[PDB]
RNA sequence: UUAGCUAGUAGGUGGGGUAACGGCUCACCUAGGCGACGAUCCCUAGCUGGUCUGAGAGGAUGACCAGCCACACUGGAACU
RNA sequence: UACCCGCAGAAGAAGCACCGGCUAACUCCGUGCCAGCAGCCGCGGUAAUACGGAGGGUGCAAGCGUUAAUCGGAAUUACUGGGCGUAAAGCGCACGCAGGCGGUUUGUUAAGUCAGAUGUGAAAUCCCCGGGCUCAACCUGGGAACUGCAUCUGAUACUGG
């Protein structure tokens, strides 16, 4: 059967419940963690399943334009908002960090605890929210500005 | 040892096979030492189907050639058809 | 993989009747069939070489509702057989089903034997042949079978055949409904304000 | 289409750059490239380095503008 | 069932073998002009019989050392 | 010009150099943005163009241009390049896709769309 | 140095011939001469002679017709940087068979045409038209 | 019957004190389709009046060309000023498979079946005029055995 | 914009060795062997049938199919 | 499963690029050296068929465009098949080793070259005429081709000894 969760879709390889490696079959009670998906999805969503995957393809990239147009969209907004070329005080010193958590639940949750500790003064901002370890482009993320 | 066998080729769905002479361990569709017939199990029999050098089948046979199931069955369809 | 629009049209860019419709009226009747369609279809079109080429093969093309890839492939055929390519390719256009079909007036048009072909209406041999492109050969006998030789659009289709002038390479039994590809037509056969030697000269370049 | 993001501010030429090119100082703010409008260079109008003059500047670029009012 | 090579000597000095050019004219591939190309065999002299500059006529045969598998049949010219 | 010579030196083509080396023989490449900006165009043209410059996955920074009327682009954005150049401005040999990754669509296109990353519009 | 004489050979006739003399003369051998009594067979020349036992100077008789040269082009084809040899069914024909080639076989200097019949190949040493 | 096709108009220009004086050219080139043929370069202020001069001049400036059942000889090369020329006779069945320049030329002079093709420089009037001269100095299987003084198989 | 390279090196004798010829190995002897027809060194690369292109000659190429080779985490080793 | 029969209703099934020249396809409105286009030339300051929308049209069509990539056109590395006075190109000049080339006659040789015979050049692929899937792609029989290599036997004009 294929799933499609947010704006991911794919066929599901495996099966796992719990400690139980493999599971034939799930009911609406017992929870199972899914695999063979595209990609990590969101922290939460609603995901349902599909009776073709081709059908389901051209969704889920259609929930990502909309999320890429409002990305986008944020952004323009945010650099226009000021509405001079520069900060009108002394606070444009910055510091930068990337962050790359196993976890996707954590990643959204944390980030909003962690604008929580910005100020005036000092501004902090996350750049490169991953899903998951580490990678070349990540490293190379913070080879360019300086990071934690 | 040299084996007389069918060496599928055709199309999928529509077999056509090549009788060949080979070393036994070399892949099926691989190295081959001569060919010697052809069968096509799908063709309409209004015209032929299933042809064999049985010469030369033979002459490897007297070299020790063994031969498959299903080429021994050929043979004696072919030995029964003329 | 057909061209559904307006068939007029076609005929007044090319200058020419494309028999894309029965032939029951005059065709000025229903078109301004000398004007091209469009804002500035009065305009005259001062036309290149190239131009020239283009419109002769899209003609023939239209004609015969082949479209690009087929045709080019039709050429192809007509190049590597031997004797006259442009001869050739009017040889492969001519035999093909939809075409034939169309000749023995079991349809009113091309467009029309095509869908009788497509419906399963045309056995050849007594066999069902349902692919428009099949290529007919001498001897075969294609007819409508038993169950669509009570079409209205049949009977008017061999009304109007009987009216068109009647082809050499065909023996039609209009009561029987079958119809026998003779021989392959000659190039004397078809019409001579087909220049074929454009569209080989199109497709060599 | 062309958006309407465009802004007609002024300013006063600094520098006499090279090809009609000059240091133009917003009486806003700053100065800017400011390079010479294709209308004004075609019915020539020479700009002396210290004219008030009248900028078209995109948001898109701010650091740049082109003069549209000779003088 | 002879076959067989001609060269001239241009190395007599090792015990019991020799070194033969067998030199040919070829056409080349793609500019046609014909070039001179030269083969160059460790060959057998068993005797050591062959002078420098002699030309002889040389066979194939089995590995004789690291170099040599060919050995000396007969002498045709020598000591032009 | 004599066999003689040919024969000792043959004739030797000549290596095609590319005019897209940031590419290495890709379709497109992906890269940060690391500046975003605009600048003007070489004789006789004039206006103020936007270009971007972008650090590819392959280590390669380039300029590359932004085309369609608007864009919402800035550093750290993710964008995709192709081949190509842009004529009037010296330097830039590549294009960014227009809605792909981070780079939005051009708003409001109608015609030749899809070299815009534009939707088609429902009616 | 003089180190292609047939070359020499092909030029003094296209040379005399431009230059619409009436004969031309060269130091001989036995291929210029064996070249010459192709050309004579074949109608390109009138006729020939060699002269003189230890210094043999060979002398060929031009040709014309419409106050044309009968020899429209006269080119060395194989040649002592570059030679040419050719197999029997490799043969060259000049002007689709208008005009000749002629080639030295193993029985001696003869056409491309003659050497084709005899089913020989050589070494191709002019063309002629 | 004479066959005539138009190979390229063009516009060129001569100064003057009061300005430019734009004329036009014409090239043209009229063939009998049974081995004849000839070309045409004409001037004039107006495009009618040089395509027209052209033809009058193509008419007569026509020369013969040994034809061989409607293709050539034997392969050909022709040059003249920029325009380096070849032509292969083909066999029956291609037709004229060439340039524009060409495929007038040897469309109107009744070659049928040729593979051309033109190198360096492709400017029309030199391009014509050495595939013409190209035709014209192609001897043919008759002439060579009249100029070899014998009539073997050869002819 | 690499010109010199080589001591098991080249050959000879004899012992050993392999399934088998062989500096394969060892001792002794001779002083050879390679190289501007490109050795040595440096860069790159699995080779072919064929594939794509070209009228051709060529140019480019070596997925899928088939033949040969090489490898099996890296370096080395032998046992059966 | 292929395929055959039956039922329902046009019913569930059309988009993409382009239209200044090269290049098939033209107008209006908006903008005004801006916003923008752009393979090459080159478009944009008040009539823009070149920008952007529209109507109209052209070319493709379950695809259409853009990018990347090889060869072609490119006779633009020219063996086939180019050049060096003034366009890129004669070393400032000479001597000269290696190398390339070498006047003319006879005999000899037979390496180059030429001829013939024999073996080999896997199959598949390519090509030709057929056969089979409703056609085509595809599958398949036979042929031709693999223009190459090698051995033997000859020919001796040309090149080499």
């Amino acid at each position: 059967d294929i799933v499609l969760c947010g704006f991911e879709y794919g066929r599901v390889r495996a099966m796992r419940n719990e400690l139980g490696q493999e599971v034939l079959e799930a009911g609406p009670s017992i929870p199972v963690e899914i695999l063979g998906l595209s990609g990590v999805p969101a922290a939460g969503d609603e995901v349902t399943v599909v009776r073709d995957e081709k059908k389901a393809r051209e969704v889920a990239l259609y929930r990502q334009g909309k999320f890429r147009e409002v990305k986008l969209a944020r952004q323009q907004k945010s650099k226009l908002e000021n509405m001079f070329a520069n900060m009108t005080e002394g606070e444009v010193h910055e510091v930068n960090i990337v962050l790359k958590a196993d976890v996707q639940g954590s990643v959204e949750a944390i980030s909003d605890s962690l604008l929580k500790l910005s100020t005036d003064e000092v501004k902090v901002k996350i750049i490169g929210s991953g899903v998951g370890g580490i990678t070349e482009t990540d490293a190379t993320l913070a080879a360019a500005s300086n990071a934690i | 040892m040299v084996t007389i066998r069918l060496a599928r080729h055709g199309a999928k769905k529509r077999p056509f096979y090549q009788v060949v002479v080979a070393d036994s361990r070399n892949a099926r569709n691989g190295r081959f030492i001569e060919r010697v017939g052809f069968f096509n199990p799908i063709a309409s029999e209004k015209e032929e189907g299933t042809r064999l050098d049985l010469d030369r089948i033979a002459h490897w046979v007297g070299q020790g050639a063994t031969i498959s199931d299903r080429v021994a069955a050929l043979i004696k369809e072919v030995n029964k058809a003329a | 993989a057909r061209y559904l629009g307006p068939k007029l049209k076609l005929s007044r860019r090319e200058g020419t009747d494309l028999f894309l419709k029965s032939g029951v009226r005059a065709i000025d009747t229903k078109c301004k069939i000398e004007q091209a369609p469009g804002q500035h279809g009065a305009r005259k079109p001062r036309l290149s070489d190239y131009g020239v080429q283009l419109r002769e093969k899209q003609k023939v093309r239209r004609i015969y509702g082949v479209l690009e890839r087929q045709f080019r492939n039709y050429y192809k055929e007509a190049a590597r057989l031997k004797g006259n390519t442009g001869e050739n390719l009017l040889a492969l256009l001519e035999g093909r089903l939809d075409n034939v079909v169309y000749r023995m007036g079991f349809g009113a048009t091309r467009a029309e034997a095509r869908q009788l072909v497509s419906h399963k209406a045309i056995m050849v041999n007594g066999r069902v042949v349902n692919i428009a492109s099949y290529q007919v050969s001498p001897n075969d006998v294609v007819s409508i079978r038993e169950k669509a030789k009570k079409q209205s659009r049949v009977k008017a289709a061999l009304e109007l055949a009987e009216q068109r002038e009647k082809p050499t390479w065909l023996e039609v039994d209009a009561g029987k409904m079958e119809g026998t590809f003779k021989r392959k037509p000659e190039r004397s056969d078809l019409s001579a304000d087909i220049n074929e030697h454009l569209i080989v000269e199109l497709y060599s370049k | 289409a062309k958006e309407k993001d465009t802004i007609r501010t002024e300013g006063v030429v600094t520098e006499a750059l090279p090809n009609a090119t000059f240091r133009v100082k917003l009486d806003s703010g700053p100065e800017i490239l400011a390079y010479i409008s294709g209308k004004m260079r075609m019915h020539y109008i020479r700009i002396l380095p210290g004219d008030r003059v009248v900028v078209e500047i995109t948001p898109y670029d701010p650091t740049r503008g082109r003069i549209v009012y000779r003088k | 069932k002879i076959r067989t090579l001609q060269g001239r000597v241009v190395s007599d000095k090792m015990e019991k073998s020799i070194v033969v050019a067998i030199e040919r004219f070829v056409k080349h591939p793609i500019y046609g002009k014909f070039i001179k190309r030269t083969t160059k065999l460790h060959v057998h002299d068993e005797n050591n019989e062959c002078g420098i500059g002699d030309v002889v006529e040389i066979r194939e045969c089995r590995p004789l050392s690291k170099t040599k598998s060919w050995t000396l049949v007969r002498v045709v010219e020598k000591a032009v | 010009a004599t066999v003689n010579q040919l024969v000792r030196k043959p004739r030797a083509r000549k290596v095609a150099k590319s005019n897209v080396p940031a590419l290495e023989a890709c379709p497109q490449k992906r890269g940060v943005c690391t500046r975003v900006y605009t600048t003007t165009p070489k004789k006789p043209n004039s206006a103020l163009r936007k270009v971007c410059r972008v650090r590819l996955t392959n280590g390669f920074e380039v300029t590359s241009y932004i085309g369609g009327e608007g864009h919402n682009l800035q550093e750290h954005s993710v964008i995709l390049i192709r081949g190509g150049r842009v004529k009037d401005l010296p330097g830039v040999r590549y294009h960014t896709v227009r809605g792909a990754l981070d780079c939005s669509g051009v708003k409001d296109r109608k015609q030749a769309r899809s070299k815009y990353g534009v939707k088609r519009p429902k009616a | 140095s003089m180190q292609d004489p047939i070359a020499d050979m092909l030029t003094r006739i296209r040379n005399g011939q431009a230059a619409n003399k009436a004969a031309v003369t060269m130091p001989s051998s036995k291929l210029k001469v064996a070249i010459a009594n192709v050309l004579k067979e074949e109608g390109f020349i009138e006729d020939f002679k060699v002269e003189g036992d230890t210094k043999p100077e060979l002398e060929l008789t031009l040709k014309y017709f419409q106050g044309k040269a009968v020899v429209e082009s006269i080119q060395r084809v194989s040649r002592p940087g570059l030679r040419i040899y050719k197999r029997k069914d490799e043969l060259p024909k000049v002007m689709a068979g208008l005009g000749i080639a002629v080639v030295s076989t193993s029985k001696g200097v003869m056409t491309d045409r003659a050497a084709r019949q005899a089913g020989l190949g050589g070494e191709i040493i002019c063309y002629v038209a | 019957e004479l066959q005539e096709k138009l190979i390229a108009v063009n516009r060129v220009s001569k100064t003057v004190k009061g300005g430019r004086i734009f004329s036009f050219t014409a090239l043209t080139v009229v063939g009998d389709g049974n081995g004849r043929v000839g070309f045409g370069y004409g001037k004039a202020r107006e495009v009618p009046a040089a395509i027209q001069k052209a033809m009058e001049k193509a008419r007569r400036n026509m020369i013969n060309v040994a034809l061989n059942n409607g293709t050539l000889q034997h392969p050909v090369k022709g040059v003249h000023t920029g325009s380096r020329v070849f032509m292969q006779p083909a066999s029956e069945g291609t037709g004229i498979i060439a340039g524009g320049a060409m495929r007038a030329v040897l469309e109107v002079a009744g070659v049928h079946n040729v593979l051309a093709k033109a190198y360096g420089s492709t400017n029309p009037i030199n391009v014509v005029r050495a595939t013409i001269d190209g035709l014209e100095n192609m001897n043919s299987p008759e002439m060579v055995a009249a100029k070899r003084g014998k009539s073997v198989e050869e002819i």
